[PDB]
């Protein structure tokens, strides 16, 4: 079937920058869209950004509008997310998914791996 | 009304050969002539609809073609179940019609 | 803008008992032009990320064990196991892509 | 030990034909805000033979014509060029929160 | 010397005095990526030298809101993909269209296909004279130009609007008789592409209105006349960012209603209403191009759908300006798909088919129809459509939701359709424009004199009849649209003038009666071609000629002319076989004038008339009386409530 | 291929016949009902079609007033009925679908088996 991992995580200071890379393979990568999920320890699962297919109508959550910029290439398989000036809540383990169709959003069919980034001091 | 003839009234083919069939009409139908092929006794089994459009089923050893007032028949390749009496009917007007059939049989 | 209030958020029922998780979005998830009720359900028990379980509150996604069966359309949905199994413990939410995507809340099951 | 020679300077309603295209600059020169007193500045360094002429001129058209290329641009952008952008941006907001008629006289430090 | 070798420089470098930190611009990138003469323009465009008090009066004349306001936002889903299955197709380069399976187009396409055929002209906003040079900076936007120029008696604001696949943007320029101008412009689209601004104004201060997606942006001078700034954007970004499509679209359409309820759909004193609508109807299309740019394949039923919506919204747009126009849209491929889909449906599968799926295949046609091009198979099955719907609606003479819509969508088919070739097809056409005309009846035409009075709740797709599309002529705060939408077949009726030799005025004409091989004209007036029948009860003020003309272009067979009534008993509910068809029944009254006109082409019709639920037999008054028609040139009078 | 009619029948001339006709698969509502009648040894000779959608009928010249072809209410039986059968009217019927357009059927043909109706005394 299709896996999906994802790498770059670790830990981050205050109001930093840092690059989420989730790796898709085993399928079409054209076809479908991805978009990113958390899991704070103390919560289960928070919707966060999305990419369409081509890349030109992005989705993205509230609380968390205009911090994040998430970048898909067709071409090369990569899912790349960036977070500008985060907070001191936004820890969470992030996951990678692969969402059916070809909107910015939809049911998730496979979920990745995940890995966890932390603000702390 | 509306009248046609088949030409020719019989034809001595005898295997895989190409036969021709005239259907001249007296008016103009568009290309709307329908080519039957009716075993005596049993019904017929419609061949092409549109005058050049084949019917589902029908090989496409059955190519017909024509259209304003002269139509055409030309089987391409001969089998005997393809043997018997044909009929083109124009399906243009009201008393629609058929020709009076091509005698055609075996040599 | 649309959210899910998942409740119960913890029950507890014997073994092979039917299990019933309730999740109510806040406006409609059915759209109108295809007649579809766009929401899914995930299972995730704690280890390794949720699984799919549901399509359209209605078709049973692939791969799924055959005790689960989605229900509901518009504001009210049931994720209804019809025997409940040791290995079948785990957490549950319930989406929706109508708008934006907004999980649910949590509702773990226990056992007796 | 070369910076810029002077920083703050002053804008006469004479530098025409001194503009001299953007192609022939070598370098644009920026102003923090209430550096100088709330005045923009953007000392274009171009060179007309030999002689590098330093140029007073406006600030913020020219931040903005530098937002106007980079988002122009921005279908094939670079992170570089991301972050300048950012800048710009950040710039300008300083400025016009900071702007006002009594700083709109750069004249004031025209040099004695 | 010039531009072609001044930059030997390797790159050009920014550079901040108060940080040791240099910034670097590859000179190759903006070179490749922005055209040459883009870049010199730019440039030259920047005023970079502009003394700081010009661009200090530029500030101060704008005006800035209170803050971005942020809402949950992502709207709502206004996308449709194929249904989870194999039926999707790839267009490489000419893919044969005859490999089209079904004809109900539940297929799906390419939507970046139909994306660059929606937007397939480039343009150059922002020129060097238009008012846009001051606010935006020059840019090349490939869009669907719209345009709403109004006047030029020294009115007639010019709203050139632009709709993007990133962005909307509407104008008002206010011409008048000087070179200034007020150019009020608002842009609504995705932030990070926009039109940049000059030096003074940005967008972190002039969003109005904030989504997780789409920004809305006021772009108006304040000093100017504009009334209009005294209004909550963030109301209309949430009436236009909140609900459903199809709230969307009645919104839309009960405004523009709304613009013909006052003469503000043909005035100047209420423009900025208009340019608030334009605007509207600009991010509905934006909002629509997006949705099926979300995707990749979409399905054609849907697409067909929301492009008929979108048709219908141009065509009443339209209907109030005339100088309504809309350019740079070329939907070939759509075209090319429905042709060759609508090219397997014959006139007997369409009326045989239930009315969903005589929705989808009429919405084909009119796509694939806004150049004249129907073919005359979907216009003999549009006229046993109607002769299905007819006989359908001959029990209980009521019409339901369905139909009304789907009469509607064969209005628009057949008012933009050219003349066809075939004699026996147009006159296929007139006789259901006879059916419509008996359709339209005294009931249904106070229906429509009731409904159309309260455009605040009025809504056109639902309140259609077939009055719309019949052959009456009696047309006679208030929305005008009855006849606005009556020209829309009155003067493209296939072959306008029925009326071959005698050609008389149209002014006091109420009825034409086209039956087979004979023409009835019914008028106050007189033609001057045979004689005619006067009736003899002209106590009242009122006058009512009836004239039977041959199509051949003869005259009368026999002369002998009535001038009184007879009355009879005669030809009670009929016997079997075939004895009164293809004929027409009059209904008239001695207070109103004409009352309605039957059309009979098989036995349910005749068997049906004589029902307590049909429309005549009511006992209004005691003196009414009706008239026996057939085709062959005489009136007979029938006399008796049986 | 094919359809299915009636039996075969030897009536008394002056009588009347009821030769009916099935719907081999979808209904009837779709299609037009064509009757044509072949004499023994001799050409086809169209008798009378009906558009089904509208119920409406036209037959030839010589059959009219003895002909009439009728459809089911449910749309799945056609009904021809030859009144006064006078003495030469022995023919295998046959029945034929067709759907197309108001006067002319383009698009589809498909015959019955034909009942063999004959006069013997």
């Amino acid at each position: 079937e299709v896996q999906l991992l994802e790498s770059g995580g670790g830990v981050v200071r205050p109001g930093g920058s840092l690059r989420l890379s989730c790796a898709a393979s085993g399928f079409t990568f054209d076809d479908y869209g991805m978009s990113w999920v958390r899991q704070s320890p103390g919560k289960g699962l928070e919707w966060v950004s999305g990419i369409n297919w081509n890349g030109g109508s992005l989705s993205y959550a509230d609380s968390i509008q205009g911090r994040f910029t998430i970048s898909r290439d067709n071409a090369e398989n990569s899912l790349y997310l960036q977070m500008h000036s985060l907070r001191a809540e936004d820890t969470a383990l992030y996951y990678c998914a692969r969402v059916q169709g070809s909107g910015s959003y939809n049911n998730f069919d496979y979920w990745g791996q995940g890995t966890l980034v932390t603000v702390s001091s | 009304d509306i009248q046609l003839t088949q030409s020719p009234s019989s034809v001595s083919a005898s295997v895989g050969d190409r036969v021709t069939i005239s259907c001249r009409a007296s008016q103009g139908i568009s290309s709307w002539l329908v080519w039957y092929q009716q075993k005596p006794g049993k019904a017929p089994k419609p061949l092409i609809y549109a005058a050049s459009s084949l019917q589902n089923g029908v090989p496409a050893r059955f190519s017909g073609s024509g259209s304003g007032t002269d139509f055409t028949l030309t089987i391409n390749s001969l089998q005997p179940e393809d043997f018997a009496t044909y009929y083109c009917q124009q399906a243009n007007s009201f008393p629609y019609t058929f020709g009076q059939g091509t005698k055609l049989e075996i040599k | 803008d649309i959210v899910m209030t998942q409740s119960p958020d913890s029950l507890s029922v014997s073994l092979g008992e039917r299990a019933t998780i309730n999740c109510k979005s806040s406006q409609s998830v059915l759209y109108s032009s295809n007649n579809k009720n766009y929401l899914a359900w995930y299972q995730q028990k704690p280890g390794q990320p949720p699984k799919l379980l549901i399509y359209w509150a209605s078709t049973r996604g692939s791969g799924v064990p055959d005790r689960f069966s989605g229900s509901g359309s518009g504001t009210d949905f049931t994720l209804t196991i019809s025997s409940l199994q040791a290995e079948d413990v785990a957490v549950y939410y319930c989406q929706q892509y109508y708008n934006s995507p907004r999980f649910g809340g949590w509702t773990k099951v226990e056992i007796k | 030990i070369q910076y810029v020679a002077l920083p703050c300077c002053a804008i006469q309603a004479s530098a025409a034909s001194t503009l001299p295209l953007f192609f022939a600059v070598h370098s644009i020169h920026f102003a923090d805000p209430n550096h100088c007193n709330g005045v923009c500045i953007a000392k274009l360094r171009s060179k007309t033979g030999d002689i590098t002429v330093e140029t007073c001129v406006n600030g913020f058209n020219l931040r903005s014509f530098l937002v106007a290329v980079v988002r122009r641009l921005g279908s094939w952008a670079s992170q570089e060029n991301l972050r300048l952008l950012w800048y710009l941006q950040r710039s300008l907001t300083a400025y016009t929160v900071g702007f006002n008629a009594t700083t709109a006289d750069s004249s004031i430090h025209n040099v004695n | 010397s010039a531009t072609q070798l001044i930059n030997g420089r390797t790159n050009l470098s920014i550079e901040l005095e108060f940080n040791g930190t240099s910034f670097f611009l590859n000179w190759q990138n903006l070179l490749n990526v922005i055209t040459e003469p883009a870049l010199t323009e730019l440039w030259t465009s920047a005023e970079v030298a502009e003394d700081l008090r010009v661009t200090l009066k530029k500030r101060q004349s704008l005006f800035f809101p209170n803050k971005t306001v942020v809402i949950s936002g992502d709207g709502h889903r206004y996308t449709c993909e194929v249904p989870t299955s194999s039926q999707t197709y790839n267009i490489t380069k000419g893919f044969n269209y005859s490999a089209l399976p079904g004809h109900l187009g539940g297929f799906g396409i390419n939507a970046r296909l139909v994306l660059g055929d929606i937007f397939a002209s480039k343009w150059s906003l922002f020129a060097r004279d238009t008012p846009e040079y001051r606010v935006f900076y020059p840019m090349n936007v490939m869009a669907v130009k719209f345009s709403i120029s109004i006047g030029n008696n020294e009115s007639g604001v010019a709203l050139y609007g632009v709709v993007s696949e990133d962005f909307v943007v509407v104008t008002l320029h206010n011409r008048s008789k000087e070179a200034n101008e007020t150019a009020s412009h608002l842009l609504f689209g995705l932030p990070d592409s926009l039109p940049s601004l000059k030096g003074h104004a940005t967008y972190d201060e002039l969003t109005f209105a904030r989504n997780a997606k789409y920004a809305l942006v006021a772009i108006l001078p304040k000093d100017s006349y504009q009334t209009l700034l005294t209004e909550n954007y963030t109301r209309i970004f949430l009436n236009m960012t909140e609900s459903t499509p199809l709230e969307f679209t009645r919104t839309i359409q009960t405004r523009i209603v709304s613009i013909e309820a006052r003469r503000a759909c043909a005035a100047q004193e209420a423009a900025p209403d208009i340019f608030l609508v334009l605007f509207q109807m600009l991010v509905a299309h934006f909002l629509v191009a997006r949705g099926i740019a979300e995707h990749r394949f979409v399905e054609v039923d849907c697409v067909c759908r929301q492009y008929a919506e979108l048709y219908f919204l141009r065509r009443i747009s339209r209907l109030c300006m005339p100088t309504f126009t809309t350019v740079g849209y070329n939907h070939t491929t759509l075209g090319a798909v429905a042709a060759t889909q609508i090219a397997r449906v014959s006139a007997t599968k369409l009326a045989s088919l239930p009315r969903s799926s005589q929705e989808t295949v009429l919405a084909m046609v009119q796509l694939g129809a806004r150049d004249g091009a129907v073919p005359s198979s979907i216009l003999e099955g549009i006229a046993m459509v109607v002769e299905h719907m007819y006989t359908a609606y001959t029990y209980v003479y009521t019409l339901g939701d369905t139909e009304r819509k789907l009469m509607l969508d064969i209005h628009t088919v057949l008012t933009d359709s050219c003349p066809p070739k075939d004699s026996g097809v147009s006159e296929k056409l007139l006789r259901t424009y006879l059916m419509f005309t008996s359709m339209c009846t005294n009931i249904e035409l106070g229906e429509m004199i009731a409904r159309f009075s309260k455009p605040d709740s009025l809504n056109i797709y639902r309140a259609f009849s077939p009055c719309f599309l019949g052959l009456r002529y009696d047309l006679h705060g208030t929305s005008g649209f009855a006849e606005l939408l009556h020209a829309l077949h009155l003067d493209s009726l296939n072959l306008i003038p029925a009326i071959n030799c005698s050609k008389i005025t149209a002014d006091k004409i109420i009825a034409t009666v086209p039956l087979p091989h004979v023409t009835y004209i019914i008028s106050s007036e007189a033609l001057s071609n045979a004689v005619v029948y006067e009736v003899s009860e002209i106590f009242l003020k009122s006058a009512m000629f009836i004239s039977a003309i041959k199509p051949d272009c003869s005259g009368f067979n026999f002369s002998q002319i009535d001038r009184h009534i007879p009355i009879v008993y005669n030809i009670s509910t009929p016997r079997r076989g075939c004895p009164l068809c293809d004929s027409v029944i009059m209904s008239y009254d001695e207070s109103d004038g004409l009352q309605s006109l039957m059309y009979v082409t098989n036995e349910r019709v005749q068997t049906n008339l004589f029902l307590d639920k049909s429309p005549f037999f009511d006992n209004n008054n005691l003196h009414i009386h009706y008239l026996w028609l057939r085709d062959n040139g005489t009136v007979v009078e029938i006399r008796g409530m049986y | 291929v094919q359809l299915v009619q009636s039996g075969p029948e030897v009536k008394k001339p002056g009588s009347s016949v009821k030769v009916s006709c099935k719907a081999s698969g979808d209904s009837f509502s779709s299609n037009t009902i064509s009757w044509v009648r072949q004499a023994p040894g001799q050409g086809l000779e169209w008798m009378g079609r009906l558009i089904t959608i509208l119920g409406t009928a036209n037959y030839a010249q010589k059959f009219q007033g003895r002909v009439t072809i009728t459809a089911d209410e449910t749309a799945t039986t056609a009904y021809m009925e030859l009144s006064s059968l006078r003495s030469e009217d022995t023919a295998i019927y046959y029945c034929a679908i067709s759907e197309g357009g108001y006067t002319y059927d383009s698009g589809s043909y498909i015959w019955g088996q034909g009942t063999l109706v004959t006069v013997s005394s």
